[PDB]
RNA sequence: AGACCUGAGUGUGGCAGGACUACCCGCCGAACUUAAGCAUAUUACUCAGCGGAGGAAAAGAAAACAACCGUGAUUCUCUCAGUGAGCGGCGAGCGAAGAGGGAACGAACUCGUUGCCGAAUCGGGUCUUACAAGGCCUUGAGUUGUGGCACAAAUAUCUGGUUGGUGCAGGAGUGGCGAAAUUCAAGCGCAAAGCAAACCCGUUGCUGAAUACAACCCUUCAUGUGAGUAUUGAGCCAAAGAAGGUGUUAGCCCAUUGAGCCAUAAACCUGAGCGCCUCAUGAAGCGAGUAGCACUGUUUGGGAAUG
RNA sequence: AGAUGUGGCCUGGAGGUUAGGACGAAGCUUAUGGCGUGAGCCUAAGAUGGACCGGCCUCUAGUGCAGAUCUUGGUUGGCGU
RNA sequence: ACACGAGUUGUUCGGAAACUGAGCACAACGUUAUAUCGUUUUGUUAGGAAAGUGAAGGUACUGAAAAGGGGCAACAGAGAACCUGGGAUUAUAUUCCAAAAAGAAAUUGCAUGUGGG
RNA sequence: AACGUGUCGCGAUGGAUGACUUGGCUUCCUAUUUCGUUGAAGAACGCAGCAAAGUGCGAUAAGUGGUAUCAAUUGCAGAAUCAUUAAUUGCCCAAUCUUUGAACGCAAACGGCGCAUGGGAGAAGCUCGAGCCAUCCCCGUGCAUGCCACAUCUCAGUGUCG
C-alpha cells in the first residue's frame, strides 16, 4: 500500500541494506569462516510483517 | 469450508509492532503488548515458562549501563588526585 | 598466556592472547655473542633485527626480518622466500622460537628492556 | 589533513579551538564529497585523522567547560544549586546511604559509657 | 542549564547538508533546471536546508524538494536562484 | 481587625515508580500422585499467582528450658530420632522438643513509662580553611513534649579521642608493572641401528640376512623418502621436573616456574599509626480492644484445642 | 521361565607394572591364516592411514543390540514408473 | 532469478496540526492479601476546592461572566486553498517546468506603502 | 543368447570410526562484589577508506582522553617517521553517550503538538552595505502524579475564638 508510518518505513530501509552479499575480500581475512551471507532474504519467502 | 478456502478470508492484522518489547505482539483493537505487557509499568514475566524469562534477562542486551558501573564498583570509584 | 595445569585454560589464554602478550610469547634466542654482551637469554623479535634460522628446511639462512606478523604467530625474513605458481616470490613465514637473533636493532625503550633483564 | 597533536590543543584559548574546530569539519565535509566521486585514495584515507582530530578538539572543549563549572561551584552557599550533571555520580544506593558520619552518631549516654569503659589491650600469657 | 558541554554554532550547517549526489538524474537537474541534489540530514526542515545552503555555499535557494529514499537517507533537490548558476557551484565542489 | 485548628494553591530541596528474583522474607495456594477404589488423609503448609529486600535475609538480648549438683540472646552442625514421643479412614502414612559434643561469639544497646530536670532540642541562615556532634542568630518546628540524668553489668547529681570537624605525615597489606638456570656431535631407503640375558665387567669388545621395497613372471632403464620434540653419544641447570608453544615424544628452542624491584585518589590495616587548631568526655512506676475467653476457619507431632 | 558359577570374553576411564611407535599409533579394509566348545584373541597384507598405544594385577562405570508402528542421518527396490 | 548502478520531489493531493461516533481508560475515587479490578456520555470524572481565562472600571490592580479534569478512537463519516498544457523521464508527477516560469489562479500568516476612518 | 545372480580388482554415492578440542557440566575458594528519575534492564536506528552478519562504539560512533607497554595493525589501501608529545595492545581515573523504556509536558501504526524561559538563524520591513528584525524555521532547560520537608509566601470554612 501507499500508507506507512515513518518508523515502519525505516525498518524496511534497514532490512533492504542488510540483503547485500558478503564482500569478496572479507573471505580472505586470516582465520575466516563466513562464506556466503546466511541472513539473506527474498520477499517471496519469509515475510517481514513490519 | 474451514479450509484452504476460509484460510484466504484472513485480512488485516490483529497484532502490530510494539515500542518496548519490539516484537509483533502489540494488540491493536485494545492496546497491549502480548509479550511486554506495554503499557504496564511492570513488565510481563511468569514462572511457568522459564525459557521465556531468560530471553528477557539483564544479560541479553548490550548491558551499556552495566558495563560502566560494574567497572566503577570493581575499581572502587577511582578519581585523579 | 601463562602455563596452567588445566591445558584448557592454557591453550585458551595462549591463542586468545592479545598483541602485546603475543610479542613476548614469540621471542627468539639471541646468539652467544649477544648473550656475552647483554647477559640475556632471549628477547622478543622486533621488525628490523637481523636473524638466522636454525630450525628447518631453511636451516642456515640469514636475513633481516621484514616484519613480525603477530596474527599468524610468525616472522617474515629477507632471503627466506618462495616463488608462487606465476613466478613472483612470497615471503615464507617462520616461527621465532626456531630462529636466532644475531644482530638486533636498538631503540631507547628496547634498551631499557636489556638493562631490565640483566642477570648480573 | 593530518592531525592536531593533543598537547597543542590544551594550550589554546576557547575561541581558538572553536575557530579551529570548524575548519577541520569544513575539510571533512569536503572529503565526504570525495567519497562520492573517487580519485586519490591517498586523499580518501585521510578521513580518519580528521574525524579523530575533531574528536580531539571537542575532548578539550568539554573537559575545560566541565572543569570550569566544578570550580564555579565551591562555596556552600553556591552548592546544592549545582547541576545534577556536575554532582558526582555513585550507585543509586551509595548516594542515598548513610554517610560515615551519620551512622556513627552516638547518644550522649553511649559516649559517656564508652569512655568510662574503653576496650583495652591485654595479654594473659604470663 | 544542566546540559553544559559545548555548542559550536558554526557547525549546524555541516550536519544538515552532507555529500552531494553524482547520479545520472542529479546531473541533469544541474544543466537544465538549475538545481543541485544533496543527501541531507534525515531530520532536516526545508527551511533549514535553505539556510545551510546560504551558509556553506553562499547561494540562495528559491525552492527545496525533500524526499526520503527507501534507504532512509533524505535527498533534497535545491533550486538555487537564476541569478546564480548551479553549474558554477557544482564545479566549485565536484563534479562530473 | 488578627490569632488558633482543620484544609487548599505555588515556589525551593528531595524521594517512591522499573529491572534483577538462585537463595531470603510476607500472603495466596492447587491438582496429578499414594491409599492398590475414594471423600478426611497424602502429595503439601510444595508447583503456579501477588508483594519485598539484602549481600545474605530472617531471628535475637528470655513473659526461655528444665524439675537438675540445675542451664542462660539468636543462628548453625552432629546427635536426640524415622522415635516403646506423638498425630493418622490409629490405614496409607506423618513426625518434632529440652539435654549432650561442637561452629560462632570483645555482644550487646534505646525508646516509652516512673522520678528529677524543663527547649539545654531540631531545622534554617551565617561565621570560624568546616552544609563542625562548634560559636552566634533565628515565633521558623516544637510545651498536645524535643532533650538531659538513673534503674540491678545499679547503688548521687556540679587524663583520655584519628568513630566530632578542619589541614598536613609515614610505613603496610590489597591492585597494577617488571624480574633466572643450562646444548651441541654423527645425514639420510638401509648403523641418526643393535648385541654382550639381575648388578658389576661396560670410560670395553663385537657388527650388518635391507645385494633393499615398488603387484602375472623375468630383464633393462626411470623415480621415490617433508620437519629431528626420535635414536646414539657427549654435556649441563635444578630454592626452577610446571602440565603451555614449536613442522614428530622438549627440564636445557620460547613462554613460564621465584626471592625481589618500581609505581600508588580515597578507604583499609598499625602505641584505637603520629603532630597541629578548635570539640566533647572519667519514693514511684515499667508498654490495652493488648493477653485471654467463646464461635468459626486454618495450620501443627501438639493430644478437652501449638500458632 | 528361573537360580548360580567361571584363573571368562569384550568396552571408556583411575591406581600399578611391563612394553611398543615416523624403520609407521589408534582407525579402517581384506578367498590373511593360526588358536579357543564359545564370547573372542592373535599374526599376515593394505599399491590404507598419519600420531599415538598394547599386555598383566587391581579399582571404576553413562560398559556388549537385530527387533519398541524404537530415535537421528543416510540409502534403497517400486521406477525412468 | 542473480549480479551491479539508479529510481519515490507537493503552500493546495491523503494524513497530522483541528471534528465528533460505536467505543477505549489516564487522572480521581473506591475495592482487593495484591491493581495486573470496577466506575469513567442518559450532559460527561471525582464527598467534589481540578476554571490561571478577564466584561465593565482603575492604569497590569480590581473581578462581572462562564457548573460538570486530560486525552485518544474515521486514510470510506465531518473537514480540505489548483488547474490543464509539455519535447518533463530508462524509471516519479494535479509533486517536476524560472522571466515570455508553457502558464493561468486560489488561500494562510505578518509587514510597508498609498485611500478612508 | 539377453536379463538376472555370485566372487574378486578398482571406482562412486554416503559421512561412520579414530585421532584432535579456546565448548559443556559439576565441585570448590577469594572480595573496600549488587542496578535505576544524575533516566536502569530490554527495545530501535546508526558508525569503519573499503563493512551484509557478529563484536565494539554513539553525531567526538570500529572510538576521544590518562597511565602502563615498547614497534605495529594486516584481506587491501592509507599513514608522523623512533625518542614516546602519533604504532599497537592491555588497564582506568577525564570525557562523549542518537531514538526510546519505570518514562515523567500532551499524545501516538503521527520522527506529531504544546505552555513558560533563555539562545541562534532571518535576502521582508525599518535603519546607514553594516545594525536591528514581524510571521515562519531552529536549539537548550523546566513542566507526570503522589508524598516529605520547607516559604517565615497567597488563600478557604454559618469549625473555635477577639
Amino acid at each position: 500500500g501507499r500508507f506507512k508510518p515513518l518508523a515502519v518505513k525505516k525498518k524496511y530501509a534497514k532490512k533492504m541494506n542488510q540483503n547485500k552479499p558478503v564482500p569478496y575480500w572479507i573471505r580472505l581475512r586470516t582465520g575466516n569462516r563466513i562464506k556466503w551471507n546466511e541472513k539473506r532474504r527474498h520477499w517471496r519467502r519469509t515475510k517481514l510483517n513490519y | 469450508t474451514k479450509g484452504t478456502t476460509s484460510m484466504g478470508q484472513r485480512h488485516g492484522r490483529t497484532h502490530i509492532l510494539c515500542r518496548r518489547c519490539g516484537r509483533n505482539s502489540y494488540h491493536v483493537q485494545w492496546e497491549r503488548c502480548a509479550a511486554c505487557a506495554y503499557p504496564r509499568a511492570s513488565r510481563r514475566r511468569y514462572n511457568w515458562s522459564v525459557k521465556a524469562i531468560k530471553r528477557r534477562r539483564t544479560g541479553t542486551g548490550r548491558c551499556r549501563y552495566l558495563k560502566v558501573v560494574n567497572r566503577r564498583i570493581a575499581n572502587h570509584f577511582k578519581t585523579p588526585k | 598466556s601463562i602455563k596452567c595445569g588445566s591445558r584448557r585454560k592454557a591453550r585458551r589464554a595462549h591463542f586468545q592472547a592479545p598483541s602485546h602478550v603475543r610479542r613476548v610469547l614469540m621471542s627468539a634466542p639471541l646468539s652467544k655473542e649477544l648473550r656475552a654482551k647483554y647477559n640475556v637469554r632471549a628477547m622478543p623479535v622486533r621488525k628490523d633485527d637481523e636473524v638466522i634460522v636454525k630450525r628447518g628446511a631453511f636451516k642456515g639462512r640469514e636475513g633481516k626480518v621484514t616484519a613480525c606478523y603477530r596474527l599468524k604467530w610468525v616472522i617474515h625474513i629477507d632471503k627466506v622466500n618462495r616463488e608462487k605458481a606465476n613466478g613472483s616470490t612470497v615471503a615464507v613465514g617462520i616461527h621465532p622460537s626456531n630462529v636466532e637473533i644475531t644482530k638486533l636493532k636498538l631503540t631507547h625503550h628496547r634498551k631499557a628492556i636489556l638493562e631490565r633483564k640483566d642477570r648480573s | 589533513s593530518h592531525h592536531m597533536k593533543i598537547k597543542d590543543l590544551r594550550e589554546k584559548s576557547k575561541d581558538d579551538l572553536l575557530k579551529t574546530l570548524t575548519e577541520y569539519k569544513k575539510e571533512l565535509s569536503q572529503l565526504r564529497v570525495v567519497q562520492q566521486t573517487g580519485g586519490a585514495e591517498t586523499r580518501l584515507g585521510r578521513i580518519r585523522p580528521i574525524r579523530k582530530s575533531i574528536a580531539r578538539i571537542l575532548t578539550v572543549l568539554n573537559q575545560n567547560e566541565r572543569s570550569n563549572l566544578k570550580m564555579f561551584y565551591a562555596d556552600r552557599k553556591l552548592r546544592c544549586k549545582t547541576p545534577k550533571v556536575l554532582r558526582a555520580k555513585l550507585t543509586h544506593r551509595r548516594r542515598l546511604a548513610l554517610k560515615e558520619n551519620e551512622k556513627n552518631r552516638k547518644t550522649s549516654r553511649q559516649m559517656r559509657q564508652a569512655h568510662k569503659f574503653p576496650k583495652r589491650v591485654y595479654a594473659v600469657k604470663i | 542549564s544542566n546540559r553544559v558541554t559545548v555548542e559550536s554554532k558554526d557547525i549546524a550547517a555541516f550536519n544538515v547538508i552532507r555529500y552531494p549526489l553524482t547520479t545520472d538524474k542529479a546531473m541533469k537537474k544541474i544543466e537544465e533546471n538549475n538545481t543541485l541534489t544533496f543527501i541531507v540530514d534525515a531530520r532536516a526542515n526545508k527551511t533549514e536546508i535553505k539556510k545551510a545552503i546560504r551558509k556553506l555555499y553562499q547561494v540562495k535557494a528559491v525552492k527545496v524538494n525533500t524526499l526520503i529514499r527507501p534507504d532512509g537517507l533524505k535527498k533534497a533537490y535545491i533550486r538555487l536562484s537564476a541569478a546564480h548558476d548551479a553549474l558554477d557551484t557544482a564545479n566549485k565542489i565536484g563534479l562530473v
